[PDB]
RNA sequence: GGGUGACGGGGAAUCAGGGUUCGAUUCCGGAGAGGGAGCCUGAGAAACGGCUACCACAUCCAAGGAAGGCAGCAGGCGCGCAAAUUACCCACUCCCGACCCGGGGAGGUAGUGACGAAAAAUAACAAUACAGGACUCUUUCGAGGCCCUGUAAUUGGAAUGAGUCCACUUUAAAUCCUUUAACGAGGAUCCAUUGGAGGGCAAGUCUGGUGCCAGCAGCCGCGGUAAUUCCAGCUCCAAUAGCGU
């Protein structure tokens, strides 16, 4: 069993310690590892400039293309195939504009019917594209 | 390195578990019988109770005859009968534990327009206090959710610089009368 | 006429050669009396005249037939002007103040640092 | 493989409707009114197994 | 020995009891003035709104020479998901000086400000037409009304702040509130919003369109022509000056 005695306290919280590891969610926070695979440089959001519209296939269950845009970002140079959400939307999306790319909710682990878009599409250039999806604002020409 | 405070609190807090539909059906016919403007509204009050019942079983447990819970119980008795929740008599700590929602809200000023008649209906009550037409003492008490001390009771009624306390008419009468003097007259 | 007046907090500051309290205004129905009218009620009350009486930081409540504000009164005239701020003097036209603008003055000083002895160049400067 | 041209297909060619019109709605206190009344007093009948506040039959 | 998305602490967020995470950041202590080093004066510095070198940047030169350091306050550029006006004043709070008098971007005041926090409007009352149900009455139908609730007619005047605005107050000088006259409400107006409405999870097996498409969906899933899940319209649900990610 445990170790449980009196002047114990170093080999208890020792033992938790190295333990701590094994631990999946602390591990990654921990071990830098993730904040260097992370394009967001440990971030909420990233700017980065879009190259190309790639149709993304959904996984088997569900058929369907899921029209994704190829993102370099701008802080790394780190590129990216993040979503366009929302119907028709990918065609406000045209190259070369400046969108502002957040997580897809799940905090990594790709999300949904698509195969590893962790990140999905907020605002082309500086516009939110749900004003443009409710037609509130414009893309400006 | 500035003057200043940064010294604020939030007064309520929210539900965990938020659709769970008793929950909902008591904070709104908390909100009809008095007539609040909003859900949180009601988890201020709630929130004020809580605090209390913390403050009370923290000293239920102090050993009986403890100088720190005798003075503080005692200053807690004396604070809850001030606003008309407790009785004297009722003053002893167990007791506070009893003690609901209800209670709380039922010594609002918009409550004591509207239990002093002086309203007619308390949606009217609410109103009447916005629109500085009812003084608590001296004072024109703008606010609902002024609690109405015990002490503070008896001196509720309508504010001496208005239409209804026995003032200048309203600006809507006004007109009306401008209307029949030069218009019609 | 309908105003009123108390004095609250009364107290012979023997040594800035003066007497200082709180002054209270009730006025029920009428908007914040000006502080000449104060004075003149003051000066009536204390039969001393208003130029010696300096009154301030006026506060209305809520509902609006009670302001209070702080006001003293001095021995003489004389004593008023030195024992009190320069702004409060010329709060009515006794001790009025320069037009220079301080951005104006530390410009001049920043040039002056510049030169040596010459008065005249250090009189002219800007 | 597969194309991007469809996109918006479906909220292109939906038909196009009014948005209709009816009233300025209760808002604040009086919303919150409102709808303690319409389940608290007004009704309160003899039940038929069980309720609906959006049914349609 | 190595690392730290490490300045120490007071403290902050959660929290039953234990805990976990945070702490650049107004108090206290440290360290630094691009980088390193050396020093002069001085009670006190290894000073940077002091010098002397070097390195890195960079500015006039009549090309011999000469000058420079915002991690003060404003502001700019850049970086970036990420952050305010080259405003006014020494009146308060304190400091410095030979000084009761001078100086202080310390500090105070405004501006920007949905960081976050406290209060708190967007309607209230009446009779009507009615639509209902505890009472009294009536076999039921119907009626008497202390009780009442919904929808209308805005039917009815009464009440009011948003706002516009003289004036006072405020104040260093202003504003802002507060005080206050004068104007100021029929909603077609002074219009509440964000997200939902298969389950988890509060709320439509409604109508139209699309037909594994386009799209939704944190998860389970829905979509291949009666889609409760998509795009819409209706109604409804939640919270509400807030609510999404
Ligand atoms: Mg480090
Ligand atoms: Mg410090
Ligand atoms: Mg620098
Ligand atoms: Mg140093
Ligand atoms: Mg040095
Ligand atoms: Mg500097
Ligand atoms: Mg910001
Ligand atoms: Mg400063
Ligand atoms: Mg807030
Ligand atoms: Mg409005
Ligand atoms: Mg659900």
């Amino acid at each position: 069993g445990k170790c449980r005695g009196l002047r114990t306290a170093r080999k208890l919280r020792s033992h938790r310690r190295d333990q701590k590891w094994h631990d999946k969610q602390y591990k990654k926070a921990h071990l830098g590892t993730a904040l260097k695979a992370n394009p967001f440089g440990g971030a909420s959001h990233a700017k980065g400039i879009v190259l190309e519209k790639v149709g993304v296939e959904a996984k088997q269950p569900n058929s369907a293309i899921r029209k994704c845009v190829r993102v370099q970002l701008i802080k790394n140079g780190k590129k990216i195939t993040a979503f366009v959400p929302n119907d028709g939307c990918l065609n406000f999306i045209e190259e070369n504009d400046e969108v502002l790319v957040a997580g897809f909710g799940r905090k990594g682990h790709a999300v949904g019917d698509i195969p590893g878009v962790r990140f999905k599409v907020v605002k082309v250039a500086n516009v939110s594209l749900l004003a443009l999806y409710k037609g509130k604002k414009e893309r400006p020409r | 390195p500035v003057a200043r405070s940064w010294v604020c609190r939030k007064t309520y807090v929210t539900p965990r578990r938020p659709f769970e539909k008793s929950r909902l059906d008591q904070e709104l016919k908390l909100i009809g019988e008095y007539g609040l403007r909003n859900k949180r509204e009601v988890w201020r009050v709630k929130f004020t109770l809580a605090k209390i019942r913390k403050a009370a079983r923290e000293l239920l447990t102090l050993d009986e005859k403890d100088p720190r819970r005798l003075f503080e119980g005692n200053a807690l008795l004396r604070r809850l009968v001030r606003i008309g929740v407790l009785d004297e008599g009722k003053m002893k700590l167990d007791y506070i534990l009893g003690l609901k929602i209800e209670d709380f809200l039922e010594r609002r000023l918009q409550t004591q327009v509207f239990k002093l008649g002086l309203a007619k209906s308390i949606h009217h009550a609410r109103v009447l206090i916005r629109q500085r037409h009812i003084r608590v003492r001296k004072q024109v008490v703008n606010i609902p959710s002024f609690i109405v001390r015990l002490d503070s009771q008896k001196h509720i009624d309508f504010s001496l610089r208005s239409p209804y306390g026995g003032g200048r008419p309203g600006r809507v009468k006004r007109k009306n009368a401008k209307k029949g003097q030069g218009g019609a007259g | 006429d309908t105003v009123t007046i108390r004095t609250r907090k009364f107290m012979t500051n023997r040594l800035l050669q003066r007497k200082q309290m709180v002054i209270d205004v009730l006025h029920p129905g009428k908007a914040t009396v000006p502080k000449t009218e104060i004075r003149e009620k003051l000066a009536k009350m204390y039969k001393t005249t208003p130029d010696v009486i300096f009154v301030f930081g006026f506060r209305t409540h809520f509902g609006g037939g009670k302001t209070t504000g702080f006001g003293m009164i001095y021995d003489s005239l004389d004593y008023a002007k030195k024992n009190e701020p320069k702004h409060r003097l010329a709060r009515h036209g006794l001790y009025e103040k320069k037009k220079t603008s301080r951005k104006q003055r530390k410009e001049r000083k920043n040039r002056m640092k510049k030169v040596r002895g010459t008065a005249k160049a250090n009189v002219g400067a800007g | 493989h597969g194309s991007l041209a469809r996109v918006g297909k479906v909220r292109g060619q939906t038909l196009k409707v009014a948005k209709q019109e009816k009233k300025k709605k209760r808002t604040g206190r009086a919303k919150r009114r409102m709808q303690y009344n319409r389940r608290f007093v007004n009704v309160v009948p003899t039940f038929g197994k069980k309720k609906g506040p959006n049914a349609n039959s």
